[PDB]
Parts: C-alpha cells; structure tokens; sequence
C-alpha cells in the first residue's frame, strides 16, 4: 500500500542493538544505546520511537529470538542514515532496516565501516502483515504484524 | 503490463470549485442554525458578479453576501488585478423561499420510512491502494494543490496567487504504481515573477517535498505554467458553475460517479447522504479486507424508502462469494436515507472543509469511519 | 455472477438538459454563422429567468436572447402554469466577445503543432453488447424517455408536460441482461388526470413499446410518479445548471468519465473534441472485435499538443496484446486535437442534435461513425 | 448485440419456401407464395423484405423471406400455418432485441411446436461457418448457444 | 532441497580467509590459518575440506580459495569458526544444516560475536540460470542461498 | 496449505520384512549359481515355522534351508525368549522345479523381441524433494528403522530386539516441510530393561542423532512402545507374509502404487523389473529437470513386448508440455522387458541388499543411476 | 491433456482372490459366533495346499477345513483339470486359539477410549466421476471379471474355468473418460474348447456387455488368452497369498494406499476398519459436493484411541477452506477405532461377499452410505 498519512521523502528506519546473548545486560545496553542516538537529534536527523520488536529463527536452532528495537525518522536520504549507520557498527551491530517513508517500502543496508554503503533493495514492500500467517522476519510494534512482502 | 493513469486536482482557488465552496459554506451556516434544514444552493461565478440561487427550507435566517465575502477571504481574490474581489464583487441572491411550513407541519411517520427525496444513483468506491482506501492519484494530485495554497497562504512564496489546477500520470503495471510518467502544475502568479524563476521556485517547494522521490524520475516530465502568463485566474479567466467541478470532488475518475453535484446540497438530498454511505460501506468492506477494492452503485427511485437498487462489485478483488457479501451488505447497515444518515449523523455543519480537495480521503469526516469492519471481520470467515 | 445495475436519463423536460440544449443551439448558430470561432458558454436556469455567459471569441453576431426563446419554445416550455412559458422567460445575457481573427493572424503556426486549450483527462468507452456499441441500460433508459418526449409532441397523451426523468435497473446474469429488476418514470402532465389513469396510459404508450416482452415479468417492479403531483416541474420546479447532467450524457454510468460537460464547447477546446475522439477510437477498436469491451483514457496538457497520458482498458476483454494495442491506436489515429478534428471533421454546426438524449449511440454524429475500424481490423493480425 | 433499433416487442421471423427436391420451379413457387403472402398485409399482418437467402449445411442454399409481424404469435401463426400449407416445416422466429428465439416446426391447424435450448441468432463470427448460413445485406447471421 | 544425503543434525559452514585484497599473500594467509584449524580439530571440533571457491558478485565477482567445515556441536564448535574468522578479520561466514541445507549468516567480531541474519530463506541450491549472485561453488556445483516467492 | 502427512516403516526385524528377506536371499543365491533363472517364490511366517514355496525354472542347486537359517541368524532371531530361533524353527521348502530345457529349446528369437511374461501395471515415483528423488518422510523412516537395527547390531544397546517400526507425521505449508508434529517408535526389547529408561534412549540413541531437531519442536509429541511392553517380538506374537508390506517397501505411500510385490520375483517377472524402470525414469527425468515431482506408470499385457500405457504425470510441476515429454520418454527409454532389463542390467545377485529399508533411494542399485538424464535434459531446449 | 490410465482386477477364480475369500469366509463365521471376536488369519496357497494360520481370541468353535472346503466349492474349483479341487487339496489349520480376556478393564470403561489395536495409517479416495463414486477403471475392470464369473455361473460358457484376470486402459481428455484404449482379458478355459471360438465367444458374451460401445472404437486393441492356452489355472502354476492384490481391492490404482491388508481382519483391528471409515468419510464429502476428488489419509499410533494424523486433499476442487473442512471432518465423525464400530455396526458377518469383486462401490455395505453427507452439505453453505 501507500501509506498517505505518515509524512513524506524521510527514511524511516529501524535499530535493534541487543547483538549477543547478553539477555538483561543487553537490554541495559539497548536502553544506554537509546539514550545516545536520542543525544544528538540533529546529526541523527531523526525521532525515535521505541516500542517496536524484532522476532527471528535467527538460523541457530535454539529459538527464535526477540529484540527490542526502535524507530528512527531520518529525513536525510544519507546524511542521517549514514549517522545510524555508524551508531550501529560502534554498536557492533551488523546490518539495518530503512524504508522510504511514503513508497513504505525500502531495502535494507548491511553496510559498516566509516564510510560503506552496501545498499540492497527487497521485493518492494514492508510493514503489511494481514495476521495470516507470521513466519517471515519478524516484527510488532503496537500489537501490529508488520513485516516485508516477497512479490508473487 | 504497464498503462498510463491519470488524474487531475484544482486549486481551491479554481471559479467552480470556488463556487462549491460557496455553496457549502452557506450550507453549514444553514445547518448550524437549523440541523433538520433542507436546503439545495447553487453558486454561479462570473467575473464581476456571483450569483446564489436555490430553494432553502428552514426557519434559519442566514446573510448571503457575507458568507460569500468571507469565503473569498479565505481564497484571497481580494485585489483586481487577480480579476476578483471579494469586496467590490456583486453578490447576486434569488435562493430565499424559506417554506419550513410543509416540513414542520406534521410528523408521524418514521424517518427510516419516509421514501427517497428524489430519484436518483450513486456510487461509492474504495481501494487499498492506500492508507485512506482512496485512489493514489487523485490523492497525489490533492496533496499537489493543497501544498500549493499552503505555500500561498503561509507566505513562502508572496507571489503566488489562488487559481491553480494539478494533473498527474502514473505508469500503472502489475496494478503497482512503479513512478510517476508526468506532472502538469498550472498556477495563478503574479506580475513580478518571471518564468524561470517560477518554474524553478515550484518545482522546489511543491513537487519534490510532497512527492516521492523515488517516483520521482528523470524520465518523468514536468509541465508547469506552459503558457507562463496566468496573472488572470479564477473568474476572469474562465467560467465557474456549483458542482461542475464534479469528479475531482471523487475518486478523480478512478471508478464511476452517480452524478450528483455534492456541494450545496444537504444531507436530506440523497446524493450526498448516500455517496457517503457507500464509500462509508465500501470503506469497511475494505477495511476487513473482503476486497482489495469495492465498487458500489445504490439507486433510489423518489419516495422510496429502501433503495430500488443495491450492487457490489468486487473487481474480483473478493475473498468470498459475492452473494452473501451482499447479505451483509443488506444486514449490516441500514440503506433507508434518514437510516443511513443517523447512522453517519451528517447534522454538523462540516462541509465547508470538504468543499474542496477531494470529500473522501480525510480522517475527520465521519463516513471515513470503519469501526463496523470488525463486525464484517466476523461475520465472513477466512478467505477462499 | 449475477447482480443489478442501475442508470437514469432525462427528458429534454428536465432544466439541466434544458441549459444545455440552450448552450449548444447558441454554440451551433455561432458555428454556423463562423466555423473557427472559440465558444465557452454556460447556462443558469432560475424560476422564469435563464442566464447566459460567457466567452466566444468570434466574428459572429447572434441575438442569444431569441435563440434562448426559441429553443424554449420548442421545448414546449409555453405556459407559465406548467412552471415555465418561452414568451415570459427572463432572458439575463453576459456573454463575453472578443475578436479571434486578430489572434490567428498573430499565431501564423501549423494547427497540429498548436497545443491543447487547457489540461484535463477524458474517457472514450465501447464495448459489443449494444449493436450501437453502447452500454445497454443508459440507451434504454434513453429511448425511454425521448418515446416520452416524442408521444407528448404529437400530442397522443397532450396532457402530459414536457419534464420527465427515468430510472432503470436490470438484472446481470454473469454479464448478461437476464431481466429488468426495475423501471421508474416520473413526468410532466395536466393536472385533470388521475394519477391512476396516468400509470397505466404511460404503461401503455411509454413502457410496453421501449421495454422488450421477455425482461417484463411480475417480479420486474414499477414506481410511476410516486409523489403522483408532477404539475409543479420544470425551471420553477428545480433549478438547471448548465452540464450538471454530464453522466447521463455520457455512459449512464456504466463507465468512467472524466468531468467536462459537452454543451457550450466548440470542438476547438479539448474537452468536447477528446471526448468525441475517444468513443470513435474505442467504438472502431471494438468493431475491429479487438476487444470485448473497451475504455480509454487520454488526458491533455494546457497549450501542449501532445496530449499527456494515453491508456487502453480491455477487462481481459482483449484478442492482443494492449501494448501492441495501444501501438496501433497511436499509429492509426493523430490523438492531437486539431488530429481529431481533421479525422473526425466536428466543424460542422450539429451538436443541437447532440443537446438531449444521448451523446454516443446515434449514428449520424461523426465519432459514432466507425470506418477505421476495418483497417484497424486489417492491422489487427489473426482475429 | 440486440441491435437496439428495431421496434422491441415486435417479432421478426424468417422462413423458406423452396423445397429440396427441385430448385428453379421452387424458386417460381416461392417468389409466387411469397407474393401472396406479401400482399395481404392483415393475417399475416407482417412486412416482408426478400433479401435473405439461406444455407442448411447439414450448403443447401434458398431464397427466404423476413416477415415482421407485431402480433406476438398470431400474424406468426398466419406465417406458419402458411409454412404448413406450402408444406416446408423450418420456420425461424426471433423477438428483436433479444435478437433471438428458438426454431419452430408448427404444422397443422393448431400443431404447434416449440424449441429447446435457444441461445442466440441472426449473427455471424466469421470463425467458423458450419452452420445454416443466413446471409442478407452481405451479411452472414446464424443462430448460437452458449459453450 | 533436504539432501538427507550427508550427516543429520551436525553443523556445517564455510569460511574464506581472503578477506582483504593481498592476492598471493592473501593465498599464502589462508592456507595458514587452515593449517591452524586443522591442526586443533578437537577445539574447532570440525572436518576441513579447503577447495571450495567463494565467490562474490557484490556488484564484478571477487572469487576467494573458501573452505567448508563441517562442526558438530550445534553452537560450541561453529563458535570456534567463528572466533577464528574473527581473529583473521574474516568478516562473515555462512552456516547451515545440511539436512537442511537453510541458514542465514552469522556476523561475529569481538569476543563472543553473536550476529546471524533474518530473512533466512534456504541455501545450497543451483539454478543454472541466473548468475547474478554469490558464486559459492564445489567441484562446479554453485551452492547459492536462496529465498521463497 | 496446511497439512499433517504420516509415513510407516518397520525394521527388519518385522516379520513379513523378514519374510521379504528370505525370500529375496533365496533370489540371490540361485541367481548368483545361474543368471538366467526363472523364480517365483513366496514365503509365510508363523511363530515356530517358516515356509518356503514357489516356481522355479534353473540349473541351480540351492538348498533352501541353509539360506533360510543363516537369513533368519544374520537377523539375529537366535533364541527361544526373543520369539523365534533361527536354529529350531521349521523349515519347509514347497519348490517345485521345472526344467531349464524348456529354457534352453526356445530359439531363433530376438531376445528384446519376446512378449512380457505376464501381465502387470506399476508406479514409480520421484520429486526432488531430497536429493535422492524420494518422498521425505518415508525416507526419514527408512533412516530411523535402519539407525535402530544398526544400535541392535553394534552392541551399543544390546538389549534392543530386533522386531521395530517407526510412523512419523510431519507438517506441510505450500506444500513444503515445516514441522515433524509426531513421531513413534515401538521395538522388542529384553527383559531387563525398563520403560522409562528405554523411552530416554531411544529418545537419545537413534531420535536425537537422525531427526533434525529444527524439525523438533516442543509441541512435537512422542511415542515409545505406547503399550509399554514389547517383550514378545517377531512372528511369535504375530504373523507374517511375503509382500504384505508393499507400501513401505516403495515410498511410504505418498505415491500411488502398482501392486507387485517385489521380494522373491525373479527380475524376468514384470512386476519387479517394470517398477525398477519406473522408478528409474521418473528419476531421470526429475534429474534432468524436466519436472519437480513426476510419477511414471507402466502397464503390461501378457505375451507382450510393447506396454499397454505409459503414463506420465507431473501435478503440474512440468517445464514442458506433458506430450513432448511421452514422446521423449519412449524416445530414450525402450519399456520392452528385456529391454528394460538391458538397460538395468539387473542379472546380479544384489536383491538381498534390497530386502528392507526401501527399495529406492540407494545409490549402488543400479536402478538409481542418473545418466541418462542429461541426455534427457538436453534432447529438449529448456531455459530457465 | 491425453493421458492413457490402467487398472486390473482378477476373477475369484485368481489364487490370491482365493485366499482372500477363505480368510474372510472364516472371519465371517467365525464373527456370526461371537461378533465381539478378534481375528488375524491368513491363507497361503500351494499346488495342492492350502494353509491357513493366525491369531484368534474368541469363544467360538468353527471348523477351518470346513470352510475351506466349501468356499472353494463355490468357487468351482472341484476337479483335477482345473488343478485343484476342495475334496482333494489338504487343509493345515494353523490357527492358535486363546481365550477371550474377560477382565473389567478391556469392559464398559469406554470403548471409544479404548487404544488403537496396532500403529498404521490407510486412505479412503471418493470422487464424482461416477455414481458409486470410485475411479472408473477399476470399476469397469471388476464388472468385467463379475459378468465372466456369472457367464460361468449361469452356464452360459460352461467351459470356462475360474481363473481370470481383466485389465483395461482409457483414455483420458482433460481428464474425462473419453476411450477405451485397450482390453486384456485373460481366462480359465476347458480344455475342449478352442482359441479362435474363445477369443470370438468371449468378446461377445463378457465384453460388449460390460464396456460402453463409443469407448470401444476400431483403433481399440484387444488381448485375449492371447498366450493361446489357459488349460491349467489355479493355484497349480503359481502361488496365491492372501491380500497380496490389495490394489484392486482398493482403488484400481487411481488413488494412494496404505498397505493393511483388509481380508481376514477382524473389525476391531484398526486397518480394516480404519479404511472403511476413511472410504466413508470420503464419500460423505464427495456426496455434499463439497469437493469433487478427495482422498483421506489417518494415521493411528498403537494404544492412542486418537488418530494421530488426518489429512483431506482436495486437488483444488475444494468448494469451501481445505482446513474449515478439515475441522469438520474431526467434528462431525469421531475416528477412534470403536468410534468407527459404533459409527459403521461393523459388527456383522458381511464380509464373506466383501472378499471379492471391490471392497467399495457395491452399496449395501455399511461404510458405503452417504447418510452422514446432506449434515456436511449443510455445515458450509458457501460455494466457492
């Protein structure tokens, strides 16, 4: 869909931070690394929203795992998102979710370093889970299904 | 495959839609004074002179011009060189009649049982293309307008002038919406501006922060002003009759429209109570899920109190079968005018905000509810 | 699947059709007395007053006070008890003059490179369910009321009076008429007939000759004036505006259109001309059996000669390819205006006709002419 | 379809005359009953255009006649007591906007017979032409049922 | 596909060691660093099998000399691969069950990197058709992970 | 999409398997003594007793009763409280021999020429499922049954017996596997050991080590000897037949299947050789990718040397038209019995291996070989 | 689409069918004593010998040779040159007998919670192909051998001897019974009689009146005796095992089976029984059109009354959700074992004719009824 009523060109993207399996010590960390992109609002180009999970199999048979996670609305195509960026590799976090806010839809960028853009694209769409069936990448945030879709 | 879609907004600065807007402003002052009123206005606008004319049914004494010059007001054409004042314009009345005596004389039998107004059909139409069930397009070229009078009232651009008009051609394939092929913007400007300037001043505060950039494209083209020279607008420039204007009010020609001019009726004309009803319905039709999108047609013959026809279509959108669709249909919601109005309650002097850029695909009016939905939610099972 | 579907027509009666008839015998003079002119003029109906105005920029020079009157007056409007009397109309006129011919003189630039009047969209829609290639129910509806219209001028049922309207529903069985759900008539009449007396004459002369036996049953339901006052009607009974009654012109409904009402428009400007050009293109591809049923959509840039978007609709109702489709449609037709207007050959004062009952669905009209087809046919391929 | 002009509640029908057993002295026979017909206007209450010629592959080709007759069945049983008389039993019938109605085989007085499965007619595809031709204003027609 | 084929339940992932761009050195590092797992199995836990060639498009396919493992221990043993690809600065590895044949990639830096991908959609697969992907291949057999739609 | 399939499998130690494996070890040797051979025989189990009779056409000389007790030993029923011993039980040798004179006379004969020896019909399978063309759940089983046996012979838990059987039901979206939702696993086990301690190591021993545990969940339920007392195992408590579990012999059921029991026909008979090349095509034709899941049948009228039908299906999952395909398929593959044979070259005495745990889905036998598939891959151009 | 599909059936005169009808004939006397009986017997066939072993619990006294000697009576084995003859074959009752357990436990506690009899899974197939919903070929197949047993009953051709075997190939259209391709009819004849009057007479009295004259065309083959001498049939040239044709009890081999051989089963084992209902259920849904092929699939796990897994397939002609009619299928028929015993009266000594000739498709038997279908027809209203 077009999600109309969000506002426009801005990336909404999203941060989880809870890596390893550190499991109260890790939301500790999650809380501080959330207080520091809060810091500097400018430079993050963004407004964070905090409510948001992440659920995955995450490929190791023990289970799969949930992260809490947060929403970020940078209004930067780059400039704020490469701030996210370089806040998740001090964070040794491994890859992000950015969706262009209006298209609602955006691939996502495993890319860190200093200065790395590794800028994938999925199958064009995000965020729209009918509550059919929840087996993909995971998320909620307000009680709501809202993952990806592969195209068909 | 992929095929062009277009569709078109104007400016509330637009004579027709100008007209509407007066219309409808003295429809909510009516309403205000009197909830049970029964008014149908029309506003014709030339360029010295507005007219009024109508019937009005109500005890409610209500001062014209000054709706009128208040509503202009608002738009800005306060200066001749625009080629209208509000002020020195001539307001023309011939509406009046004010005849509450045959409405007020007796009341007995029951509202949901007192037959159709007038005949007539109507559609209501919803999709989830987007957010609001609307149609992408109409809603693109709406927010395309809508920014463009808001840059002219806040002031960034002092240049700009109210008449404008907005189209927009979307390559439609696989039913999504890849980039936009083109977008024509037309705007009322002053003398001062040159073109460049303009050109370069629109395409900077308007097309890019309302559209997405990645619809946004280089192949894309973008025509604004191809004459340039539009200190003339609104009235002086081209004619302006109530509800002329008609499609843009809807869908934009995404699906088919009854026919009925929405402005300057009230809730007690069908058209306008009845084309809510169904996008209300369609909306939670949608809403549930049951179809990506529902077409509806409802058809009253004068002094009926059901409706003489009652169609949905689904496109083959629809994840049941269509025939107990329409059971719901029937259940679910009470078709009757006066029903279907106190199920919507449209007795609120509101419309004036509807007058223009589009009466569907705005939270605060009422029919863009869908809590019933849920109840839909239950009534179907689990698609196919 | 099965379901109903609904659409209306007017008499001339009605005032909305009555402004536009009243425009387009202006427009049709104008043209007569001048081919290039510009025309844009609109029509207001009031109790007794009826206004117009607007821009035509022409060398003509045309009473538009007794073209109003006359047209009235064939309309029958000519007593003012019935609501309105021709004699006594009051007749308001501000319409707009301006020389053309210095303009052309100052242009001095090919026809086909001049651009479109102004931006707007359009639809064309055909399809091969009427031999017309219509829409069934907006033609019935409209035979409906122009056999009304007709059995009150030779006066059969003289108490009848010219305003009357008519709502039509039949019954689609997996797109096919099965049978008429409904039929709703209201007209104009004397008032020393009974209402009764008056359901069953109009049953008589009206319904029975329009509607086919077999559509007609019991279960098919009928709402004939069913305030029964219809005395009280026309201009005094509801005020007509000019265009107002665009759909019903159109397609009844049955498909999509765009928003530019016909009357008051010379082929010059876009609207009209598109819109004509548009049922051609749609009503040839059909006759090429391309498609089944078939939708266009062409929208114009203001002052652009190439008209913005262009798109073909078969609801799988296509034998090709759309894109080829549409590549045939652009190679056999200049979508320019002054294109259509050299295919079609509009300048020619006939859209007096074209006022009431129906736009599309009446052969001698140039766009329901259908020649191109064959060839269109021809570079059709296989079917 | 339906070709939407002619008066609705009206019966057009088309019948032949010419028998198979001999073609130039059939074709006297029928131009001389079909003048006959032709010039009494009230029993078979009907108008009367020569034009169609039909094919019955079964391509048996004959000259036919389409009589319009308003009366729903009486001119149409004039035409087809008149089919009895002249001994031919294929006779066609079909109400203008349905454009179609089912074949009749009515000999005798009051023998009267009635179709089954009538889908459409008066129409050609061009596709495939295995049917009964019909073939006016160059123009082929058949009748059809749904597939 | 499930192969079924090979072992059940036991781990098998793939390194590269060729991270950076120092081509003969580079090749020379690698067989070192097999030389280190190899020659500890016990603590890697793992069977080595060095031929394999990686290959990725990253949009120009840098090919690298790759090695599968096949680790038993369904975390300790991978773990170990891990924390020697960490240590050689190798980036990221894959791993995967082989019944199954399915598993997103781990990330793993610092002493305990604990970073596995979503979106695990499948691996060990070859089309034959579109080459536009990582070219993971043994003995001519492109075994590119994969996901459903 | 959502759907429970179930397959079955029964370890050797099953009698009728073991009824199977007689049978096919009789195969063996007297093919091993004479290629040529004509056999026809069937065995019956009871708990004391083991007969043994059939058809045989040969030169051979076989004492039936060795084989049957060194079979019946290598099984390991070599005891009075395991239910059967392989020393005591009774052995009964119904054969009667024809002559190979018979065999001999018939000349002047193109040998592929010579019409089948009686009439048949049969099913092969394959889907690229796994890697050896077969339907996961059977094969799983087969794993299971097989890792059981295995635990019996290496000593690692002795006191298991060798009478087993194995159901597994597994979860199935679009068709795909998801989730393993049960599993159970009943065995003859010695007296000492317990219940409980026996659910955990068969939970440990032969579950954990072959199920993949992603397929595990917590909510997949278990069971072990339900009963809870398996100690009189074998044909003792039950009995037996030759071809009496033809299913599992096959592909557990998901496939549609002919009806010949294979254990104790000679590959001369048509059922047993057919199948083989029923199989054998399916799977080269998956191979070569020509189709996800095929399932071949062929029939056979007796004195015959051209079947009757061949009949190819592909549940739509082909990449070619389903008619090019039959063509290709008598194309490459000549379905005449000793053509079949030629082509298989089944005159090996190699059956004894395929007593139990499946006929296919092992590399060795020869009917699994994949090398004409690339042939059929590249006699139609397939791009994609 | 064109596809050529083959099903066999046997006359009662075939060695297995033999079997078969001994073992039940037994179960059915046996069962007429005492209905609460268990029974598990099977019938080998030799030469000259006839076996017949298994497990029984019961208090009935019946005589094995009895039975035995008087089915194959009826079935007209009695002389030498048919190779075989009740007077002359010896029997070997091998049955073992123990008590019927008379403890509380196995008593009134719950039946319906009583475990299942032993671990298994089968499959019941309906379609609407045809009237007695079952695949054609099959069907015409067993009509086939019936109007050649009735030919040598009635003594139309009394030269005929038991033993025959049918096998017909049609063609198929878009899967739509559209040819007969081929015909092999082998059967059991006198040795007076000769090929060429066999081949004529038998094509005339058996097949035209059996097979539907368009299906038979010139290009239709046909195969009769066409080894040219049936002389010596029966057990004599080839062993006879019970259940082995488990196909043609079935399904013809259009659908997929489970393997538990029906013959000789007592009721309260949970193969038999189980497929009944599965067949049962079957029917129901094919007859409430709700789908137009579907198969059934349980699994049972020994001692665990609830079936462990059921899955309904409806090869896309589900008419309602494949999982809503799967819930109806757990509601509305309860699947325990003795769930199904009180849902069929099982029961009852039917079965001696159920040995031969279709276990489906002949109406008067219990599963066979489609009472249960108008409640399923009614639980889903929707159409598509």
């Amino acid at each position: 869909i077009f999600t109309k009523e969000p506002a426009n060109v801005f990336y909404v993207l999203v941060s989880a931070f809870r890596s390893n399996l550190c499991d109260e010590v890790n939301m500790s960390r999650h809380r501080h690394m959330v207080s520091t992109l809060r810091a500097a609002p400018g430079l993050y180009g963004s407004v964070e929203s905090t409510d948001l999970t992440g659920c995955y199999r995450e490929a190791i048979s023990s289970a799969p795992t949930e992260e809490k996670t947060v929403r970020v609305r940078c209004k930067d195509k780059a400039q704020a998102l490469n701030v996210a960026r370089l806040a998740c590799n001090e964070w040794e976090q491994d890859c992000v979710l950015v969706y262009k806010s209006q298209t609602h839809t955006a691939g996502l960028v495993y890319a860190k370093g200093i200065d790395g853009y590794k800028a994938e694209r999925l199958p064009g769409s995000f965020q729209e889970v009918p509550k059919g069936a929840p087996l993909q990448g995971c998320f909620t945030i307000d009680e709501f299904g809202r993952r990806w879709q592969v195209q068909h | 495959a992929k095929h062009l879609f277009t569709s078109e907004s104007v400016s509330e600065g637009h004579p027709d839609k100008i007209a509407d807007q007066i219309s409808d402003a003295v429809l909510d002052a009516i309403l205000e004074q009197d909830p049970k009123a029964r008014v149908a206005c029309e506003t014709y606008v030339k360029t010295g002179m507005v007219l009024v004319g109508g019937e009005i049914t109500t005890s409610a004494w209500v001062d014209i011009e000054e709706i009128t010059r208040n509503t202009v007001r608002e738009i800005g054409y306060v200066h001749s060189d625009m080629g209208f004042d509000a002020n020195s314009c001539a307001v023309l009345s011939a509406i009046g009649k004010q005849s509450p005596d045959i409405n007020q004389g007796v009341d007995r039998a029951d509202p949901l049982e007192q037959g159709a107004g007038d005949q007539g059909l109507m559609f209501g139409y919803a999709t989830n293309e987007t957010d609001v069930l609307m149609p992408a397009p109409i809603t693109y070229a709406h927010r395309l307008v809508q920014r463009q009078a808001e840059v002219r009232k806040n002031g960034t651009l002092p240049w700009l002038r109210p008449d404008a008009k907005s189209q927009v051609t979307f390559q439609y394939d696989d039913g999504k919406i890849v980039g936009i092929d083109a977008v024509v913007l037309s705007t009322q400007h002053s003398e001062e501006i040159d073109q460049k300037s303009l050109q370069e001043a629109v395409m900077e505060e308007i097309i890019k922060p309302i559209l997405p950039a990645e619809w946004l494209t280089s192949a894309t083209k973008f025509f604004i002003n191809p004459t340039g020279r539009f200190v003339i607008g609104g009235p002086m420039g081209d004619c302006g009759l109530t509800g002329r204007k008609i499609i843009v009010d809807t869908y934009g020609g995404m699906a088919r429209h009854g026919g009925g001019a929405f402005s300057g009726k009230d809730p007690s004309k069908v058209d306008r109570s009845a084309a809510y009803a169904a996008r209300y319905v369609a909306k939670n039709i949608v809403a549930a899920g049951l179809a990506d999108r529902c077409e509806i047609q409802v058809s009253y013959a004068i002094g009926v109190a059901e409706p003489t026809s009652i169609m949905v279509e689904t496109f083959g959108t629809e994840k049941v079968p269509s025939e107990q669709l329409t059971l719901l249909v029937r259940e679910f919601f009470d078709l009757r005018p006066y029903g279907l109005i106190q199920m919507l309650d449209l007795l609120h002097p509101i419309y004036k905000e509807t007058a223009a850029y589009g009466h569907f695909g705005r939270e605060h009016f009422p029919w863009e509810k869908t809590d019933k939905a849920q109840l839909l939610r239950d009534a179907a099972g689990l698609k196919h």
